[PDB]
């Protein structure tokens, strides 16, 4: 398929990775009698092998010659759902922290003492910050232009060179 | 260093110069020593077994070093221990090979000394220079005629050696 | 010591994967990761990471984010401190993750 | 009291720094007491003679060694099966086992074997006797000779070059481009075309006759009348056993592509038409700046004039020309910088595509020359960052350099180190954080939960180059393609089947561990980049210390005042980004060596599942390869790595010694030094010998200098003891 | 080997005697005043 | 104001810490004081010694051990009556502290200054100024 | 004549040539060897030491 690689769910080397998988469980689970709690535990375990193996398969993933999953990472969106929107959950989710903790420190700094709102935090007042973040891209962006983000360069300690 | 008499000194010469008397007193003992097997075991290859590795030439037959060269270089070890004996704890009349560093160097001798009979300091470095340059004529000599060292010591005096 | 003694018991750490003993195997690698990473703090002084911390707190300024509590470096003695913890707990830990893999296996 | 007779401020210091100090400014002319310009720029030229002559005399020694004590003939006749000696061993700590085991290379004496290819280069270029080898080294000896004659000549009086001389950078680069790189690539080519191409076809040619042997039939005939390309008819065949006449052709310019098929390297038509095009290159290219006669270029011109009009470089390159010139260390910067990247590429160029005959089946001599040119490409690189450091020190004048590129580079100096951090923490977060994830799944059992990305960006480039692996079909990989279609008449069937061929290393196939590893190259270029980067840029001043300029380059510190000032000169900025440049070349080269020793056996899918998780790089390559190298000697006896066995525990010692100089400090073994003077002076019989100079600890910055030293030596002798070997023990 | 009696004479010379010459008057020179 | 060598001396019972054969071949360093007690304190090089009730006279090998001798005699028995001198092995004797009579902390007339830059730190010249010309790099 | 009579014994019974019958001859010349390395050191150390 992509970049030479086979789909999962046919390839036969994801396929002996699961039953080697299950094979080294039911080894184990044949050491056991049939309603003690390890066994039960093993049990549980090849269950979730087989779930991850089938869920793996019908996903769209392409495997290797090794028969291990590989991500495709090129921007192509028949595979954008193993980096790029991932990626997208955690800008937005980083993005949230950055602007929540920003948003934090222009606060503090607005106090009596700016220095003790940093080891003993306003939480009421944190957590009006930490609610904020869900629209963060539109806040931050509106605060760039506004010049609310970005402070100039004449306003910056920098070194005598 | 210079200050000592070392370096290009009358006193490097006559030093260089009785070393090249004994040189080629000693390069001629030796033609005439291995002419008429006078040195035992001549040919015997020193064993590893019995000397370590310091024996070991690595020439392809025998890898090891002769009985021979390791009897001349023990004779040549003989004299470097009386050498360094002279040179650090020298006797009341000898002359030194380091001087002291405030002395007196002796004056050059020029292009030929003063000529006298006896067992004079000018007879010593007229002798000396002439061992000198002998023993690069000699070394010389068996370099371009591709001939041993010693054959060339026979054949400049006419095969008396041996 | 190196060949008989390391290599040779080693064997059971590195080939603990997908075992019991995989918890070993990821302490040894984890913990040569730690001995490493205090060398950071051993072999450096303070006065580099001062100065990267400068072009850190300049991103900062230019952001408006700089901290009230102004970062800093380390002290000399608490960069010497924190080098020889993570060295000792690196060390130890994986002496402790090649020698618990090791005699579980094979005692 | 007079040794550093260049400093009276180190030859009045009554301590043994005096002597470590001395021998370690020695070369640092710049620093010298009483030094003028006119006598650093001819000192410096002298001692440019004694490098060229020592780098003759190492090379007159190689091939006297080699023509004295190896087996080149005997090599020659059957190059894959018999091993090149480098030198023999005389040493007399020797055992008679130890003897034996060294006796290879089909001689009667014990021998090094070779790792560094001289043999496979003196193949293809045409030696064959050990004569030739012989009166290359003469040759050389001579060269060295007439090089240290230049260097002695060049300081006397009337010969001594003026500024005016040495700065004249138009005639240098004319003559550079044009006579040293263009001339003597043109040379090369007629080596090539002349001796190295029909000896490589059974045909001897030497001084004897090359006169009076033509290197083509027809003969300077067709390149004087246009028919150039008859130089290229009858190619050598694919049947062609090189050195001999059987298979061979008449060409002596071709562009055939790919390799040789019996010797597996690049033809040497190919590298002599290589040379003839780099040198006329070269050489136009060398006409390009105006000397004496009212044509070319005044460099002075063009920087003033390269300024964009939209002002974003500021005054732009106005006033670069003279810092360039007046500054050496500038020079330096842009040379080692140019040179690293060069043996960078004589690295990756030359595993990939090699050029001497039947190497790339020595696989010793593969690892340790890709080893050696990245760590000397690691040296170059950071030297290159230091002495743009000691130029921004010693050199740089911000008054005559007034918002040029330099000056607005400083201008944002902490724009670019704040930036170099975060791609740094950027890529060191997430390239371990995925191999830590591999790790602790597999580990659990789960290896198909492993995040393995694919290399899709350089698997697209290695099929628009022609592979054919991924499927692409991208450029050369499409058959009915413009750039497939262009190249189709002259180098694309050759290049086509060896970059298909998976007998070579030519864009050697590329999975999940391979982007891995290249995301963590990329970590370790950002960093050590940003720790040179930041000593560079910071080298004139600081928040921290502002007038840093004013301390120097190499100085301890300012003292545990504004909170401790431990490595804050530029020069320890350096000393941090040597263990990282140590470290990413570990990276590389621990990556190129096991993808190759994988590649070798036939099982380079033993790379592939192991290379995503770092247990697999410590049980798979440190662990599994070091099984030949510590039982080069055991309690059952020794073989021939005994030597790499000895030197692999020799690197762990000096390096671990390093850390004894780098974690513990000056002020600990000061106070022991004077307790072992005190006990010196109350010894009976040991109080009558008496130091000249008082026995002092090594100074902060020297001792930093003595542990990254050990260091470096520790893991430069580690890593060529495993490297050698691993690979001569495994064969493969 | 041709010259197999070179290597005894020069590697002691060179690794013994050379080092102890050259430290011996690296010795002198350092320590010297004038 | 010179040295009286019949100043006796501390109790002290003798240590390994004091000084060597550079004392008696390149310098020494005395320190003089009058203590109105007989009281014990801790010598720089080492253990404890006791000062005699009258003039007190040390013998130690730096003047860095004599001022930390002369810090502790000041800030725990307030003895302020303290003078360090250099004693070359000829046996000529320097006085070095307080250097003119009235300690360095405190401003003294005919005081003149040196090492004095008559501008700020910033204004300091660049290397590449000084460069390749005896110029001095401040100013 | 102290301390060359005692050098001789460790370079004689424990040297490289110790079980060889030229162990008394090596471990002299060792002896010999170490003397003239010495007196070496006793003499640069006379020459820089004292005027
Ligand atoms: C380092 C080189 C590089 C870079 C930066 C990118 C970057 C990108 N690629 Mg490309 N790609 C590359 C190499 C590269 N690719 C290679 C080597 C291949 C193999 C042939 C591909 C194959 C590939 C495919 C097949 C596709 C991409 C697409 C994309 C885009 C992803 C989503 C996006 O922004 O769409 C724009 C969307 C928005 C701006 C908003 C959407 C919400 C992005 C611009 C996708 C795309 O959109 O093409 C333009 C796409 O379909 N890439
Ligand atoms: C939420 C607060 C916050 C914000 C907005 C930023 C913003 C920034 N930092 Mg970070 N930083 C922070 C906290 C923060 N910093 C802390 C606490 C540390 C100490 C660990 C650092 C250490 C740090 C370094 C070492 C570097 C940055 C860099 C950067 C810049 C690049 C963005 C980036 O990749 O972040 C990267 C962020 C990190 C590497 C550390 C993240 C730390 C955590 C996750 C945030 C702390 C959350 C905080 C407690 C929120 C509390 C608020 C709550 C009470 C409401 C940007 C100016 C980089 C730079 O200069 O590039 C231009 C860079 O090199 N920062
Ligand atoms: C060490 C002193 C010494 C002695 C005892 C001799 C003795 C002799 N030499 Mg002479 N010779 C000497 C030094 C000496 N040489 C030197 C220094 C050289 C220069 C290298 C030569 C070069 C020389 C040649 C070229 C020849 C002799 C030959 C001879 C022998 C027979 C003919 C003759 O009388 O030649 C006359 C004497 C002389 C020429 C020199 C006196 C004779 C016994 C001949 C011989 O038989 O050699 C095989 C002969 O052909 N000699
Ligand atoms: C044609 C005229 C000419 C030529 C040939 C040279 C040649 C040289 N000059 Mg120059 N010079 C010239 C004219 C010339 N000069 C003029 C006119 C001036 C005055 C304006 C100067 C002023 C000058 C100065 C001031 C200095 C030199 C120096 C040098 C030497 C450079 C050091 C070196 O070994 O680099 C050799 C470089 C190469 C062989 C090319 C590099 C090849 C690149 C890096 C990569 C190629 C790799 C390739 C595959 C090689 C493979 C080898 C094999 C193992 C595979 C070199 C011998 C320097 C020196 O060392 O002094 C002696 C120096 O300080 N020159
Ligand atoms: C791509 C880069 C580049 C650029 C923009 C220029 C631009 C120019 N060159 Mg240069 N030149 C170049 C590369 C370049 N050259 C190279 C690679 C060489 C080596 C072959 C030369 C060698 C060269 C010479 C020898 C001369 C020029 C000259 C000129 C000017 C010719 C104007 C003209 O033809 O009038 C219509 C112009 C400023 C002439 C000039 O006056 O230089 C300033 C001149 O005499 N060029
Ligand atoms: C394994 C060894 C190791 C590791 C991991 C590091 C890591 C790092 N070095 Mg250091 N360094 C080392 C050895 C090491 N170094 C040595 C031996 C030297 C020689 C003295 C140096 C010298 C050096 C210098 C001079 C510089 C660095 C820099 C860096 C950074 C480069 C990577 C980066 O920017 O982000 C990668 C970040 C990481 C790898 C951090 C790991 C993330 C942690 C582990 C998260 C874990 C959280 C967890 C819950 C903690 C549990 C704690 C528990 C008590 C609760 C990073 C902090 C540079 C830097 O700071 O650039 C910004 C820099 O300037 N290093
Ligand atoms: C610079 C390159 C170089 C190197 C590293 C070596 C290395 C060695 N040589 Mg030498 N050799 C060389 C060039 C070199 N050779 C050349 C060009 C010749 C031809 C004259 C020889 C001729 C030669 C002989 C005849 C013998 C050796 C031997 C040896 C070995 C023992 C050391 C010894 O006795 O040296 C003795 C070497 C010499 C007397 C010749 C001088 C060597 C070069 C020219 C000196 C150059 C020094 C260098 C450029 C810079 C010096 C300063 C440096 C300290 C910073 C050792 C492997 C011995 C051997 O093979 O034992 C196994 C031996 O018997 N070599
Ligand atoms: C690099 C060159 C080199 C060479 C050629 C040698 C040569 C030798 N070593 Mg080695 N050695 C070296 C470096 C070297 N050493 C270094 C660097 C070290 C420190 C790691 C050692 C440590 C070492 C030990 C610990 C021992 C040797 C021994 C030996 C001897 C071999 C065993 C044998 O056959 O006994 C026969 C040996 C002899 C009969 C001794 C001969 C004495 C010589 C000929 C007198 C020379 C006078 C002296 C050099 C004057 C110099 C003054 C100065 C100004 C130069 C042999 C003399 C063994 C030894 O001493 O042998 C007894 C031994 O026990 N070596
Ligand atoms: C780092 C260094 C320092 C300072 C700066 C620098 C100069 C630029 C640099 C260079 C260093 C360099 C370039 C150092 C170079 C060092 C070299 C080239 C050393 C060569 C030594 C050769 C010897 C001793 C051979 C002697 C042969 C003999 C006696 C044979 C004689 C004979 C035989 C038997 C046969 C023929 C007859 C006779 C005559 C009898
Ligand atoms: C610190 C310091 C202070 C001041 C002084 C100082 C010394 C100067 C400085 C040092 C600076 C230093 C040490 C600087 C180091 C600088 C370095 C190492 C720069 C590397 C440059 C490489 C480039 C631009 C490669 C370009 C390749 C290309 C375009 C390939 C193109 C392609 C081709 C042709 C073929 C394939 C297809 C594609 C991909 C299209
Ligand atoms: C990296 C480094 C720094 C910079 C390190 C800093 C500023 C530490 C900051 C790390 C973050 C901010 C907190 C660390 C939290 C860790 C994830 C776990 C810490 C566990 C305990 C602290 C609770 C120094 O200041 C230093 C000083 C002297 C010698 C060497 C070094 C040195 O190596």
């Amino acid at each position: 398929d992509v970049a030479g690689l086979t789909p999962c769910g046919e390839s036969k080397e994801f396929a002996r990775r699961l039953d080697g998988s299950v094979k080294k469980l039911q080894t184990r689970l044949s050491k056991y009698e049939a309603g003690t709690p390890p066994a039960l535990a093993l049990q549980k375990q090849i269950d979730k092998t087989k779930n991850r193996f089938d869920r793996y398969g019908k996903a769209g993933l392409l495997c290797g010659t090794d028969g291990l999953p590989h991500l495709i990472t090129d921007g192509r969106w028949t595979h954008s759902g193993e980096f790029v929107i991932p990626g997208l959950l955690f800008l937005y989710v980083a993005g949230w922290i950055g602007w929540v903790g920003r948003s934090y420190v222009l606060f503090a700094r607005t106090a009596d003492k700016p220095t003790e709102k940093e080891i003993i935090i306003d939480v009421p007042v944190a957590l009006s910050f930490v609610s904020t973040g869900f629209i963060w891209p539109f806040s931050a962006f509106k605060e760039f232009t506004s010049g609310n983000l970005i402070v100039p360069a004449d306003e910056i300690t920098v070194s005598p060179r | 260093f210079g200050g000592r008499g070392l370096g290009v000194t009358v006193n490097a010469e006559r030093w260089n110069g009785r070393h090249a008397m004994f040189g080629i007193f000693a390069m001629v003992m030796t033609s005439y020593m291995k002419g008429h097997g006078l040195i035992p075991d001549a040919d015997k290859v020193l064993d590893i077994a019995q000397w370590g590795p310091l024996a070991a030439v690595w020439d392809g037959a025998g890898n090891g070093i002769s009985n021979e060269r390791a009897i001349i270089l023990i004779a040549h070890v003989h004299v470097l221990v009386v050498s360094v004996i002279a040179a650090i704890a020298p006797f009341g009349f000898q002359d030194t090979l380091v001087k002291e560093k405030g002395y007196t160097p002796e004056s050059p001798a020029g292009l030929i000394p003063p000529f006298k009979t006896g067992l004079t300091a000018e007879a010593e470095l007229i002798n000396g220079r002439l061992a000198m340059l002998g023993v690069i004529s000699i070394v010389t000599a068996s370099l371009f005629t591709g001939t041993s060292v010693v054959d060339t010591i026979n054949l400049g005096m006419g095969k008396i050696l041996y | 010591w190196l060949r008989d003694f390391l290599w040779a018991q080693a064997s059971q750490v590195i080939q603990s994967y997908g075992s019991a003993l995989s918890a070993y195997g990821l302490i040894f690698l984890g913990a040569h990761f730690i001995w490493a990473f205090s060398l950071m703090f051993l072999f450096s002084g303070r006065g580099y990471w001062q100065e990267l911390i400068e072009s850190i707190v300049w991103a900062h300024n230019k952001l408006n984010v700089a901290p009230a509590i102004q970062p800093r470096a380390l002290s000399i003695t608490q960069g010497r401190a924190v080098g020889l913890a993570h060295y000792l707990l690196g060390g130890i830990g994986t002496t402790w993750a090649f020698f618990l893999a090791r005699i579980i296996s094979v005692g | 009291t007079k040794f550093p007779k260049f400093s009276q401020a180190l030859a009045q210091d009554p301590a043994t720094r005096r002597i470590w100090y001395g021998l370690a400014t020695a070369h640092d002319l710049e620093s010298h007491d009483g030094m003028t310009e006119e006598n650093l720029y001819q000192k410096i030229f002298a001692s440019h003679f004694g490098h060229l002559a020592v780098i003759f005399l190492w090379t007159s020694g190689n091939l006297f060694h080699v023509a004295w004590q190896g087996n080149f003939e005997q090599w020659v006749l059957n190059p894959l099966k018999v091993k090149p000696i480098a030198h023999a061993i005389w040493d007399p700590h020797f055992g008679q086992p130890a003897v034996k085991a060294f006796t290879k290379g089909g001689v009667s004496y014990p021998v090094n074997i070779a790792t560094s290819g001289v043999y496979h280069w003196w193949y293809t270029i045409g030696m064959r006797s050990n004569t030739d080898l012989y009166a290359g080294s003469l040759f050389l000896l001579f060269l060295a000779g007439v090089f240290l004659f230049a260097g002695w000549l060049h300081l006397q009086p009337k010969f001594r070059p003026g500024l005016s001389w040495f700065k004249n950078n138009e005639s240098r680069l004319n003559h550079h481009l044009s006579g040293l790189f263009g001339f003597s690539s043109l040379a090369w080519s007629a080596h090539l075309i002349h001796v190295a191409i029909p000896e490589a076809r059974g045909q001897h040619v030497c001084w004897d006759n090359f006169t009076k042997v033509a290197p083509h039939p027809a003969g300077l005939q067709p390149f004087f009348t246009g028919n150039w390309g008859a130089y290229a008819a009858s190619p050598d065949t694919t049947n062609h056993i090189f050195g001999t006449s059987e298979g061979a052709g008449t060409a002596i310019l071709t562009f055939l592509g790919g390799f040789h098929p019996q010797t597996q390297a690049l033809w040497l038509t190919d590298i002599a038409h290589h040379h003839l095009a780099i040198g006329v290159v070269f050489i136009f290219a060398g006409h390009m700046y105006r000397t004496n006669w009212g044509i070319g270029h005044s460099l002075k011109e063009i920087l003033d004039a390269h300024r964009p009009p939209g002002g974003r470089l500021g005054a732009g390159h106005k006033g670069i020309f003279e810092t360039l010139t007046n500054s050496l260390h500038f020079q330096l910067g842009l040379a080692l910088a140019s040179l690293g990247v060069i043996t960078s590429l004589v690295a990756q160029h030359m595993y990939a595509l090699p050029s001497y005959a039947f190497i790339a089946k020595d696989y010793v001599t593969q690892s340790a020359l890709y080893t050696h040119h990245q760590y000397i490409a690691g040296f170059l690189m950071v030297g290159a960052f230091a002495h743009g450091a000691i130029f921004f020190v010693r050199d740089y004048d911000p008054e005559q350099n007034k918002n040029n590129v330099l000056a607005r580079i400083l201008d944002h100096k902490e724009a670019i180190i704040s930036h170099l951090s975060w791609v740094s923490l950027f890529l060191g977060f997430h390239t371990l954080g995925i191999y830590v994830h591999n790790d602790v799944v597999v580990a659990f059992g789960t290896p198909e939960k492993q995040i393995l990305v694919e290399p899709v960006f350089a698997q697209w480039i290695q099929a628009s180059s022609g592979k054919a692996l991924y499927g692409f079909d991208v450029l050369l990989s499409s058959t009915n393609s413009v750039a497939a279609n262009a190249s189709s008449n002259i180098w694309l069937p050759g290049w086509l089947e060896a970059i298909n061929s998976g007998k070579n290393s030519l864009f050697l196939p590329i999975g999940p561990g391979d982007f891995l590893i290249h995301h963590a190259i990329a970590l370790a270029l950002h960093t050590t980049t940003l720790i040179l980067v930041k000593g560079a840029l910071d080298a004139r001043g600081s928040k921290l210390m502002p007038d840093k300029k004013d301390f120097g380059y190499a100085f301890p510190c300012d003292g545990p005042g504004r909170g401790g000032t431990c490595d804050i000169s530029a020069w320890d900025a350096f000393y941090l980004s040597m263990f990282w440049m140590l470290n990413t070349i570990g990276w590389v080269t621990f990556y190129w060596h096991w993808k190759h020793i994988t590649i070798w056996q036939g099982n380079a899918g033993q790379f592939n599942e192991s290379s995503t998780y770092i247990m697999g790089w410590l049980r798979d390559y440190l662990w599994l390869n070091s099984s030949p190298l510590i039982n080069g000697y055991n309690p059952f006896g020794m073989n021939s790595l005994s030597v790499w066995s000895w030197m692999f525990l020799f690197g762990h010692l000096i390096w671990a010694t390093g850390f004894m100089f780098l974690i513990s400090w000056r002020g600990y073994w000061q106070e022991l030094i004077e307790t072992l003077v005190w006990a010196h002076e109350r010894t009976p019989l040991a109080n009558l010998v008496r130091w000249k100079d008082k026995p002092v600890a090594l100074s902060i910055v020297q001792a930093r200098l003595v542990g990254l030293i050990h260091f470096t030596a520790g893991y430069i002798f580690t890593y060529a003891a495993f490297v050698i070997a691993s690979t001569t023990g495994k064969f493969g | 080997m041709t010259a197999a009696y070179l290597p005894s004479i020069l590697v002691p010379i060179i690794g013994l005697i050379f080092p102890g010459l050259v430290m011996a008057f690296a010795f002198i020179y350092i320590e010297q005043d004038e | 104001e010179t040295l009286n060598l019949q100043i006796p001396s501390p109790t002290f019972e003798g240590s390994t810490g004091g000084w060597l054969r550079a004392a008696e071949v390149e310098e020494k360093y005395a320190i003089t004081w009058t203590s109105p007690k007989e009281q014990v304190f801790e010598m720089p090089t080492g253990g404890a010694a006791i000062m005699r009730q009258g003039e007190n006279l040390l013998y130690l090998a730096r003047k860095e051990q004599c001022l930390a001798l002369a810090t502790q005699v000041k800030n725990s028995f307030k003895i302020t009556d303290y003078k360090v001198y250099r004693i070359f092995p000829s046996g000529e004797v320097q006085y070095l502290h307080p250097k003119d009579g009235v300690f360095p902390e405190k401003v003294n007339a005919g005081r003149v200054g040196v090492g004095n830059v008559s501008h700020s730190i910033g204004k300091n010249l660049n290397p590449a100024q000084i460069k390749f010309t005896s110029k001095s790099f401040n100013g | 004549l102290t301390h060359g009579y005692f050098l001789v014994g460790p370079f004689y019974k424990l040297g490289p040539l110790r079980n060889s019958d030229v162990a008394l001859l090596s471990g002299f010349f060792s002896a010999l060897g170490l003397i003239v390395i010495l007196v070496a050191c006793l003499t640069i150390y006379g020459v820089v030491s004292f005027e």
